RNA sequence: GGAUAGUGGCCUACCAUGGUUUCAACGGGUAACGGGGAAUAAGGGUUCGAUUCCGGAGAGGGAGCCUGAGAAACGGCUACCACAUCCAAGGAAGGCAGCAGGCGCGCAAAUUACCCAAUCCUAAUUCAGGGAGGUAGUGACAAUAAAUAACGAUACAGGGCCCAUUCGGGUCUUGUAAUUGGAAUGAGUACAAUGUAAAUACCUUAACGAGGAACAAUUGGAGGGCAAGUCUGGUGCCAGCAGCCGCGGUAAUUCCAGCUCCAAUAGCGUAUAUUAAAGUUGUUGCAGUUAAAAAGCUCGUAGUUGAACUUUGGGCCCGGUUGGCCG
């Protein structure tokens, strides 16, 4: 669909439940000050399988579970946390940093809304063009 | 006799100069004439959201000095071009090129304001937060 | 799809709101009867403005009308019921003379105010707010009881009261525990 | 008549004022108490009378 | 809408059985039978709303069936029941009879009547006629038939039928001086004496009738009910014989009685 | 529950059913409320009955407490309470006992799936047995 | 003459050339279902009215038709039109503007919940069913009441008035306090009872639940209209403010920060539309020489208005309403 992507994850410590109140950290998030840290709560849980979304209420700790109620706070990669000093985990260091680059037009009308939704969700969708 | 008729049974007479005398005020003409609706770029609604497109800025009129810091935005709707202009100091920092905001009017219900000229548009809503609250630190803008 | 329920306000904001001699006179009447905001007193004038509009509509008939007396005669028994006519001037002229100072002063607070249960404007605000003082056998939590001068005999603090008896008290208990 | 003028100036006096925290007041109270508060300052309370009444008068 | 209609909103319903907005949106519409809709009144809110003996619809439904109440004579079950004008209602058990009759306030009233009063009804005949095989008969405002009448019945008269066999026992003239009850329109409610009409051929035939203390009001033909003559009437009257004092002094009755 | 002082009000009687409806108003001064059944143990003795044979409903709390206003029942017999009072409140007490029939929409699903297959079905079942039996 | 259940150009054959229209026909569109009504104000009046009730239309756009008392039924079919599911390629099954819920669109609009317990309806009929309906969940659409605090004792500062024994008491006070004390319940916790099909909510109430660092209330302005600074610091016609007039070009009563004050208060501001304001739509109730406006003048249709005159009076009585000697 458009913009309801469900974001992938491993969970490591807590028990995830569905409809609980999450603090979100980005990775500029620090334990001293404010940051983007948001206290939007989770929709839901669902569980990945072939292309099918299985509802699942809870989830314990030590699993990977991807969550339904995000992608549109978190931009690469962050973590959801509830503790008050919850530190974030180091930066992923990517392969290959952008180098070759060109320039992306349009002939057609004012659709850039359009262009501008789409090279979101391949951002969203892989550590795409930044 | 005032020059007016006074007949007992001059009703639809002196009905016809109430029917097409009332077309010089200018809610009626305004109003059931569609204008809002055809011509007017707003669609005769309240609130309407739209995409920068380049960022511009406009002096002052008469005894005056200064660079107002407009925005140029294409409506979602009608597919038109409509300058706005944000009421708020400082606010071109956070916005920026591809930017989905939501615009309003100006309490002129169809006028410029004043020393800016042209615009009739004012930003109310940013990439689904608020000008207003962000001077305020209360809320930050997301990145996308 | 039921009936729709009928709901009213009972205030109108004026059309001349910013005067400085119209404030000052608000405000002594709204702290002389203890009054938190100014909804309250633009309330009750709304209703000097309907008992009044109400009225004027009685005068634009001849005397002795069979609508004019009927609803004079209930009119004037519901004012003096609750006490803001003298019984001795019915004549259906000092209801339009009525003043806002005669509907605020029978207002419970203003009577608790009489009868010296509180000896302050502001301690009768916090009496009636914690259910301490009832009337008859029922309690009242609401301020504003427009007691009609037959239920007046009946103002005492209730027997479920900390005051009145009962028991000591929420606080008292702590510290006489402690 | 220009329509590109410089977007560089914008957010300057803000950016610019001295930072300072709001200083800690004593709790002011909200109710029926304030408008007491109101009634004793006006009437009550009045100590610049002069000719006319003054809210807040500045230092002379 | 696609032929005929089988519900009531609890909006649309007239006035005169009194019920609530609150308590539900829809009312306990009365199926068809001897009274217009409009013009009768369920046995739903006669048993709960009206004598109180009865809180609950399911109630109400086991009751009839159980053989108790008796209407028109007949025993009858149908929750429904269109119960209109002059229909006697007969309980075995706790002793009493009922007749619905209209009230001086203009609504049907709780009126209490005997054995032997509950023994005959009084109905309005509307249309007398030669049917099939040249037999007469004549038919009530319930729609009732009875056939073979006698030849000075002639329309808008009165009739008393045994209510056991269903045949007539007396029978009253429409002339000048007559007990009559208005059924019907903004002044029903009352009862007077007949005294002239004009004729008024092109339909709605206008009747004046002065109350008993000389209060003259005019209804249509429609709406009369003779129901005896000057001084003798041949029923029961409810409480307050419909005199319909002023306004004024009903607040007056009200302090008197207090 | 210190000297309620039961008071029954606007007591009528009802041969039509065999039971009797009155409004009844209790006072519980220096006292929460009181539960219902103690009302129903109360009432038995002023109005001949037993403990099973009086239904109670409402008793909305006034404010402030210390009184309560309800409407009540008496039942002349067990088995004439049974065929009358619905099974809402005869459960409630000692009465009845409500055995539940699943939920609502599998008894939906269930009607609908019935309503998919014509006949008993028991044909259809062995004929799908031995056809989907590779 | 056919058809209907019925009258009827409803249709057919013949005959006649008729029928409506400046008293606004006909034609265009309506961000037009109509009314019962809502907004808003002395009166008059203006706008809106899909929307709780009644009367009409639709089941995606037409047409045809089945049964059925009752349908041109689509949660019933048939043809075409545009979509669109499933396919182990023959074909089958479709119309959520019914309830939830999903996408697109849009400034704009909620749960893929529970119960038939209530108010009724339907069937062979108490018993069964009804996303009818009710309850619950979200919800600052709009409406009502109403939390955030009251009271004592000390230090100043007082006003009538007693002493007139010195500027000493001030005996009764109204507030200010980097003064201190008790008493008070609520929000929030929930043992318990009632509540509800079961529950969840209201209230009662074992018990826990203030001394401020706390249980902390905001929205805008302080030049005029528009009540609230000639306070402090920063920028210096730049940033800006401002609904209008209007302030900033190194002394800002208007910009940005701190103090204070003002307006409303769990409400406030902003944007669009309407109403009173507007005697700026003027029938009530506008102006027409110079503010915008007497057609160049004359004739005249429709329309509007349009002379006086025709029953005035005088007596005889009767019964109703108001107050009035005599209570």
């Amino acid at each position: 669909d458009k913009g309801r992507f469900y974001a992938f994850g491993r969970v490591f410590a807590g028990t995830v439940k569905s409809g609980q109140k999450v603090r979100i950290q980005g990775p500029n998030y620090v334990p001293g000050k404010k940051d983007d840290l948001f206290i939007k709560a989770i929709q839901r849980v669902v569980l990945m399988m072939g292309r099918f979304v299985e509802p699942i209420d809870d989830c314990p700790a030590g699993n990977i579970i991807g969550l339904v109620g995000i992608d549109q706070f978190l931009l690469k990669t962050g973590t959801l946390t509830t503790s008050e000093t919850a530190h974030n985990m180091k930066v992923m260091k990517f392969s290959v940093s952008p180098v070759v680059q060109v320039a992306v037009e349009v002939k057609n009308a004012n659709d850039l809304p359009k262009l501008v939704e789409g090279l979101k969700r391949l951002s969203k969708s892989d550590p795409c063009v930044l | 006799g005032k020059g007016k008729p006074r007949g007992l049974n001059s009703a639809r007479k002196l009905r016809v100069h109430r029917r097409n005398n009332r077309w010089a005020e200018n809610n009626y003409k305004k109003r059931l004439l569609g204008t809002a609706f055809k011509s007017s770029p707003f669609g005769g609604s309240s609130h309407a959201k739209g995409i920068v497109l380049e960022k511009l800025g406009i002096e002052s009129k008469q005894p005056n000095s200064a660079i107002r810091k407009c925005v140029r935005v294409q409506l979602i709707k009608n597919g038109k071009k409509v300058t706005a202009f944000v009421p708020n100091d400082g606010c071109l920092n956070f916005v920026d090129e591809n930017d989905e905001v939501l615009l309003a009017g100006f309490g002129r219900k169809g006028k410029a304001k004043g020393d800016i000229p042209g615009v009739r548009f004012k930003v109310v809503k940013v990439s689904g937060v608020s000008l207003l609250a962000l001077w305020k630190e209360k809320k930050e803008k997301p990145r996308s | 799809p039921r009936a729709p329920r009928t709901y009213s306000k009972t205030y109108s904001t004026p059309k001349r709101p910013y005067e400085s001699s119209r404030l000052d006179a608000e405000l002594k009447l709204a702290g002389e009867f203890g009054l938190k905001n100014k909804k309250e007193i633009y309330r009750i004038s709304f209703q000097l403005s309907k008992i009044r509009r109400a009225a004027r509509d009685l005068l634009t008939r001849d005397e002795k009308d069979p609508k004019r007396l009927f609803e004079g005669n209930a009119l004037i028994r519901r004012l003096v019921r609750v006490g803001v006519l003298s019984e001795d001037k019915k004549k259906l002229d000092y209801v339009l003379a009525l003043k806002v100072e005669d509907f605020l002063e029978r207002r419970l607070q203003t009577q608790v105010y009489k009868l010296g249960l509180a000896k302050s404007v502001h301690h009768a605000r916090v009496l009636i707010t914690q259910r301490h003082i009832a009337v008859g056998k029922q309690i009242v939590n609401i301020p504003s009881f427009m007691v009609r001068l037959d239920s007046e005999k009946h103002i005492d603090f209730a027997p479920t009261s900390p005051f009145g008896g009962a028991r000591p008290g929420r606080v008292a208990r702590r510290n006489a525990a402690r | 008549a220009k329509v590109h003028g410089s977007l560089a100036r914008a957010g300057k006096v803000k950016s610019q004022t001295p930072k300072v925290e709001k200083t800690e007041k004593p709790k002011k109270p909200k109710g029926r108490a304030y408008k007491r508060l109101l009634y004793t300052r006006r009437f009550v309370n009045v100590t610049l009378v002069n000719g006319k009444r003054r809210m807040n008068p500045g230092p002379s | 809408a696609r032929g005929p209609k089988k519900h009531l909103k609890r909006l649309a319903a007239p006035h005169h059985w009194l019920l609530d907005k609150l308590s539900g949106c829809y009312a306990p519409r009365p199926s068809a039978g001897p009274h217009k809709l409009r013009e009768s009144l369920p046995l739903i809110v006669f048993l709960r709303n009206r004598l109180k003996y009865a809180l609950n619809g399911r109630e109400v439904k086991a009751i009839l069936m159980q053989r108790h109440v008796k209407v028109d004579g007949k025993v009858r079950t149908d929750t429904t029941y269109p119960a209109g004008f002059m229909d006697v209602i007969t309980l075995d058990a706790t002793n009493e009879n009922f007749r619905l009759v209209y009230d001086v306030k203009g609504r049907f009233a709780v009126h209490r009547i005997t054995d032997e009063e509950a023994s005959y009804k009084l109905g309005k005949v509307k249309k007398v006629q030669l049917g099939k095989k040249g037999v007469p008969y004549v038919v009530t405002h319930d729609g009732r038939t009875i056939r073979y009448p006698d030849p000075n019945i002639k329309v808008n008269d009165t009739v008393k039928i045994d209510l056991a066999s269903g045949k007539i026992t007396d029978f009253i003239k429409f002339d000048a001086g007559k007990l009559v009850y208005v059924t019907g329109g903004r002044n029903l409610g009352r009862i007077g004496t007949i005294v002239h009409k004009e004729r008024h051929d092109g339909g709605f035939d206008l009747v004046h009738i002065k109350d008993s203390l000389d209060n003259t009001f005019v209804t249509r033909l429609n709406n009369v009910f003779v129901i005896g003559e000057q001084g003798k009437p041949y029923i029961s009257l409810p409480k307050g014989k419909g005199i319909k004092l002023s306004i004024a002094e009903e607040r007056d009755r009200r302090r008197a009685q207090q | 529950s210190d000297a309620v002082t039961i008071r029954t009000r606007k007591v009528i009687s009802n041969p039509l059913l065999a039971r009797k409806q009155f409004v009844v108003d209790v006072l519980h001064p220096n006292r929460a409320n009181v539960s219902k059944d103690e009302l129903r143990e109360k009432l038995a003795e002023v109005y001949k009955a037993e403990k099973d044979a009086v239904s109670v409903f409402g008793f909305r709390t006034q404010f402030g407490g210390g009184k309560s206003v309800g409407f009540g029942l008496v039942y002349n017999s067990v088995a004439e309470a049974k065929k009358f009072e619905p099974t809402y409140r005869l459960v409630r007490y000692g009465l009845a006992e409500k055995v539940e029939k699943a939920s609502r929409q599998q008894r939906k699903q269930k009607k609908n799936r019935d309503k998919k297959i014509f006949g008993t079905g028991k044909r259809l079942a062995k004929k799908v047995a031995r056809r989907n039996a590779d």
